[PDB]
RNA sequence: UGGAGAGUUUGAUCCUGGCUCAGGGUGAACGCUGGCGGCGUGCCUAAGACAUGCAAGUCGUGCGGGCCGCGGGGUUUUACUCCGUGGUCAGCGGCGGACGGGUGAGUAACGCGUGGGUGACCUACCCGGAAGAGGGGGACAACCCGGGGAAACUCGGGCUAAUCCCCCAUGUGGACCCGCCCCUUGGGGUGUGUCCAAAGGGCUUUGCCCGCUUCCGGAUGGGCCCGCGUCCCAUCAGCUAGUUGGUGGGGUAAUGGCCCACCAAGGCGACGACGGGUAGCCGGUCUGAGAGGAUGGCCGGCCACAGGGGCACUGAGACACGGGCCCCACUCCUACGGGAGGCAGCAGUUAGGAAUCUUCCGCAAUGGGCGCAAGCCUGACGGAGCGACGCCGCUUGGAGGAAGAAGCCCUUCGGGGUGUAAACUCCUGAACCCGGGACGAAACCCCCGACGAGGGGACUGACGGUACCGGGGUAAUAGCGCCGGCCAACUCCGUGCCAGCAGCCGCGGUAAUACGGAGGGCGCGAGCGUUACCCGGAUUCACUGGGCGUAAAGGGCGUGUAGGCGGCCUGGGGCGUCCCAUGUGAAAGACCACGGCUCAACCGUGGGGGAGCGUGGGAUACGCUCAGGCUAGACG
């Protein structure tokens, strides 16, 4: 079945396509841990219906654009910046760990 | 190869009477009668304390040497033993005892092992009707072992199933001494065979 | 087209192919599309040939073409057989 | 020294150029179709439209242009000249166009 | 049903710790040795270069001819010309040449694996269903005539058939635009308008066969997309402009920056972007008690490539290993203008290397292409050949033989050992010689029947006069390593820190079980050793399963970001977690059982498993999340 995903838009810099990003949890392989890995999908939302901060459910769709297979199937939960700030900060933190300037 | 050689000189190293020659192994003549003492320039020097590996060594050693049986073929056996359900040791041995050249050899057709070997090369032997030259070839319960009919007036055949007249045959087989045949009833159980030797020693020499 | 053929897995001198449903370009020893019988060309036993008729007459049924082997076979096992 | 299966290359070249001629000709009309309803042109510009039409579904009877290959165009065509068309309007001759 | 440890730091000890050995394995190679058979297996290096032969064709039941030949006609005869027929040759036309066979270069990627999506798709031949095939027109080869070239081959003129091309018609139907209905991404229906069909051949010739057209469906095959998984280096930290997205096009079977205009300014990265290295991936394989480690040869699946780079044409399908075009490197031909070619098909040659085979037989069988069929093609395959390369089976003899020959070796000079071993005696009788001699092969086809079901008959074997059965019948290959400890097996002589051994510890400087020989002994046996490499032992990268005061190991200290972790009570949710059912988990392999080759190796049949993932249902203790509460943590 078209796979469905859960997560939250931390971009809409891009017309009629927004990022959501999608955590997932699972039993390290070797080390059993349950570790939480996270990756981020480009969206469909043509209507320009959605803003940072929504939780929504994402779905498998047929492609719109390279890099583009999903679709935003609806809105789960409005308003939530503290997940957009987890992502703005820990990109942040990038700035701090090269060669260059950054912040601490 | 199946070895091919001086068998007496195996019973002195081992300490212990095996009978690779059937007569003259019941005569004074034995040697192992008159010379209990290891072959070679050092057989009447004082042994020293064997080693574990040695001890385990030389038990699996007389074992094999018994059933005239190859260093490759005895270690397949004991391989498909140890898959096999059941104590290893036991089922070792029965499979051992499976044998035709060794039941040719229980059911009296041959005085030795290595005569019933030569017997069944040669097609003087049975299973069932048609013949079989395999030594190795694995008799299963319930098949019987019988002299090749051309093979029945043979100076040899003749000589050795008159002596087996009056003499008795294992738990597990039954012999005809007039219709030249026997039949392999069951697997011999542990205490069916009284060999000279501790199977549990063996099992750990492959353990190693 | 697809096809109803042996397959062949005995080994040198002894031959034991497997009736097969497979696409006629595929090698012959190659993936089938199911097993629907087997043949021992020797008879080495009283069982050298079976084949699942209901089985057969569906891959007919749908353009399954049987080699002319293949077709001997499964007629002798009554595929055809509308007695 | 070799095959004479030269001759799939010699048949491949004739087959070659009747399609190239098929399509030159599907193209040119497309465009003089699309030209004419661009221009208003409505029962002039359906009346070629046609040709272009029956030049496709003919040219996918061999295997020229074939499939879905033809629906594309034949689409693509009737869009563009009933849309043209439809910016000064009144499809006259009701060629292709349905109601 | 599964888990052994030892040697070596010291005068001695305990610990830490590395090193080394014992086991199993290999597409092996090297040394000494080497008898038989079955099965399997064999360029790991130069994806270097290749002589020669073969490796993909097939249809005369689609069409018209040329050449060679025979026969029969029209005439009073010749000439000229009509018809039938045999051989042969290509040509036009069709189906196949996109399979099968080879390789592993490239690739760290939706390439592969596993599970899903396609309302975003295609599928020749095959099957089922519905409908149809009326009329007309044309061209190019062949052939004929002429020019050009050394050749390859080429330019021009003329005639001609068709299941070749085109036009009109018929419209079951189908396609397209617009509308409406259901449905929900481009799915299904409906209406008007427009657009779109076809090929004939064979007869046992007036009724069948083979084929043609349109459409719906099946079946098989495939494209594209998505989740998760997939090595090393952070002494690679920032990367990116078609780059990320949008609108409109183009392109395709089809989605998509795939491509193109124009607009936006985005996208990716420590959860490792970008870069560098290495590498086809998998089922499996080896090892391991397991977890895991290593690995991807044979066989089966997928991918990629076909001298190197790029490109499209034809077609259902290719960007095409034995098709085409251009550039490059190379080899060959050249009358110097210009041509020809590509073994990573089978076999073979040459080069490289420690090292990897026959220029074999057959198309009998299985499979494939074309054909109505007869049949043709098939280096696919079925076989044989070579190589102990591996696995399994087998032989070199069996029984009797001295208080024990000789020779040789020790010796307390009494005697001890090689040893029942030998000679001998009797028995069997591998090799070899005769006779017989196979399964694999019954279909296709023909006859009857209805070209069906069914029944009947005929042909066909490379392997091979091989396997195997019967008769006769000789007593007839044994080697290799080791013997100081680990590690099973000891003595003499020789040598004198020499010659040498050596895996680690070490051994040899005058009486060495350690060097060399001999006698004896242990191990294994058509093999035995060696080298190399993988796992093991090594809980020595420690998840199972380790450590850091003095053995290697606490950061010089703080502050603090991300992240990891989180007190007590109640409630909702049900992501983790757990349960049930279900689908998937090819075959081979592995396990068990029965069975076929006399056994076994090998092989057949059957059975049992299986983690992971999809779907449906359920549980809620713990973790998570949301909501509320608390005060024992923290803070004030
Ligand atoms: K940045
Ligand atoms: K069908
Ligand atoms: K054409
Ligand atoms: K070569
Ligand atoms: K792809
Ligand atoms: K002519
Ligand atoms: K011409
Ligand atoms: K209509
Ligand atoms: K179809
Ligand atoms: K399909
Ligand atoms: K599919
Ligand atoms: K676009
Ligand atoms: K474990
Ligand atoms: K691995
Ligand atoms: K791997
Ligand atoms: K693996
Ligand atoms: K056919
Ligand atoms: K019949
Ligand atoms: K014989
Ligand atoms: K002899
Ligand atoms: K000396
Ligand atoms: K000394
Ligand atoms: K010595
Ligand atoms: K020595
Ligand atoms: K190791
Ligand atoms: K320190
Ligand atoms: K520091
Ligand atoms: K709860
Ligand atoms: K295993
Ligand atoms: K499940
Ligand atoms: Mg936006
Ligand atoms: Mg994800
Ligand atoms: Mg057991
Ligand atoms: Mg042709
Ligand atoms: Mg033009
Ligand atoms: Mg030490
Ligand atoms: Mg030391
Ligand atoms: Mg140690
Ligand atoms: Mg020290
Ligand atoms: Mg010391
Ligand atoms: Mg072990
Ligand atoms: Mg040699
Ligand atoms: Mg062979
Ligand atoms: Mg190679
Ligand atoms: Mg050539
Ligand atoms: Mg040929
Ligand atoms: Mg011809
Ligand atoms: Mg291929
Ligand atoms: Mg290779
Ligand atoms: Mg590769
Ligand atoms: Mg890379
Ligand atoms: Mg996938
Ligand atoms: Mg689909
Ligand atoms: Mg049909
Ligand atoms: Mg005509
Ligand atoms: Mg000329
Ligand atoms: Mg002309
Ligand atoms: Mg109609
Ligand atoms: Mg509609
Ligand atoms: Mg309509
Ligand atoms: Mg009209
Ligand atoms: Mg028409
Ligand atoms: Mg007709
Ligand atoms: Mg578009
Ligand atoms: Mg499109
Ligand atoms: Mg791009
Ligand atoms: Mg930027
Ligand atoms: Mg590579
Ligand atoms: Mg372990
Ligand atoms: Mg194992
Ligand atoms: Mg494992
Ligand atoms: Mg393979
Ligand atoms: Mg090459
Ligand atoms: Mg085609
Ligand atoms: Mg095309
Ligand atoms: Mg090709
Ligand atoms: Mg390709
Ligand atoms: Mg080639
Ligand atoms: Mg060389
Ligand atoms: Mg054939
Ligand atoms: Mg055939
Ligand atoms: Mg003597
Ligand atoms: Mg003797
Ligand atoms: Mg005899
Ligand atoms: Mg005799
Ligand atoms: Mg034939
Ligand atoms: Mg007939
Ligand atoms: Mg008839
Ligand atoms: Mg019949
Ligand atoms: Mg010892
Ligand atoms: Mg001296
Ligand atoms: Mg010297
Ligand atoms: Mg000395
Ligand atoms: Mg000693
Ligand atoms: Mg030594
Ligand atoms: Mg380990
Ligand atoms: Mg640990
Ligand atoms: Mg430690
Ligand atoms: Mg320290
Ligand atoms: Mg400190
Ligand atoms: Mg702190
Ligand atoms: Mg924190
Ligand atoms: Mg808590
Ligand atoms: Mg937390
Ligand atoms: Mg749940
Ligand atoms: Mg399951
Ligand atoms: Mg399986
Ligand atoms: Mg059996
Ligand atoms: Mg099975
Ligand atoms: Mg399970
Ligand atoms: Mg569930
Ligand atoms: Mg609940
Ligand atoms: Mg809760
Ligand atoms: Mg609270
Ligand atoms: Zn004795």
């Amino acid at each position: 079945p078209k796979k469905v995903l859960t997560g939250v838009v931390v971009s809409d810099k891009m017309q009629k396509t927004v990022t959501v990003l999608v955590e997932r949890q699972f039993p390290h392989p070797l080390y059993g841990k349950v570790i939480k890995r996270s990756k981020k999908y480009l969206a469909h939302d043509p209507e320009e219906k959605y803003k940072l901060g929504d939780v929504v459910e994402i779905i498998e769709s047929r492609p719109i654009s390279k890099r583009k297979r999903f679709r935003v199937l609806r809105l789960v939960e409005s308003g939530r910046m503290d997940l957009v700030e987890k992502y703005l900060i820990r990109r942040q933190n990038y700035q701090s760990l090269s060669k260059r300037g950054g912040k601490a | 190869g199946r070895y091919i050689g001086p068998v007496c000189r195996l019973c002195r190293r081992e300490g212990v009477k095996l009978y690779l020659k059937g007569e003259r192994c019941y005569s004074p003549k034995c040697a192992m009668e008159r010379r209990p003492y290891p072959p070679g320039q050092h057989g009447q020097k004082r042994a020293r304390r064997p080693s574990d590996y040695a001890v385990r060594l030389r038990e699996k050693q007389k074992l094999r040497r018994i059933y005239g049986i190859s260093e490759r073929q005895f270690r397949n056996l004991f391989e498909e033993a140890s898959k096999k359900k059941g104590v290893t040791g036991s089922v070792f041995l029965g499979l051992l005892e499976s044998r035709l050249d060794n039941v040719v050899y229980r059911l009296g057709f041959a005085v030795s092992r290595r005569q019933a070997r030569q017997l069944v090369r040669h097609g003087h032997i049975t299973v069932n009707g048609r013949r079989v030259d395999l030594p190795s070839y694995r008799v299963r319960p319930g098949d019987e072992i019988a002299v090749a009919e051309k093979s029945r007036n043979l100076e040899l055949i003749r000589q050795n199933l008159e002596a087996m007249k009056g003499r008795k045959v294992g738990p597990w087989l039954s012999l005809d001494v007039e219709g030249m045949k026997g039949k392999f009833l069951r697997l011999p159980d542990r205490e069916d065979l009284a060999l000279p030797v501790n199977e549990q020693l063996v099992i750990e020499f492959y353990s190693r | 087209m697809v096809k109803i053929r042996l397959a062949r897995f005995g080994s040198k001198h002894n031959p034991h192919y497997r009736i097969v449903v497979t696409d006629a370009r595929r090698k012959r020893d190659g993936k089938y599309i199911e097993k629907i019988g087997y043949y021992d060309p020797r008879k080495t036993t009283p069982d050298w040939l079976k084949v699942d008729v209901e089985r057969a007459r569906y891959w007919l049924s749908v353009g399954a073409q049987p080699t002319d082997t293949a077709r001997r076979l499964l007629r002798q096992a009554g595929v055809f057989r509308q007695e | 020294r070799n095959l004479s299966a030269l001759k799939r290359h010699r048949q491949s070249l004739k087959r070659r150029l009747r399609n190239k001629a098929k399509k030159s000709a599907i193209k040119t009309l497309s465009k003089k179709a699309v030209q004419l309803a661009q221009e208003g042109k409505a029962e002039e510009a359906l009346k070629i439209m046609r040709k272009a039409e029956s030049l496709i579904d003919k040219a996918a009877k061999g295997s020229t242009l074939h499939k879905n290959a033809a629906a594309r165009r034949k689409s693509r065509l009737m869009r563009k000249v009933r849309q043209l068309l439809e910016a000064a309007g009144a499809p006259l001759i009701g060629g292709g166009l349905s109601a």
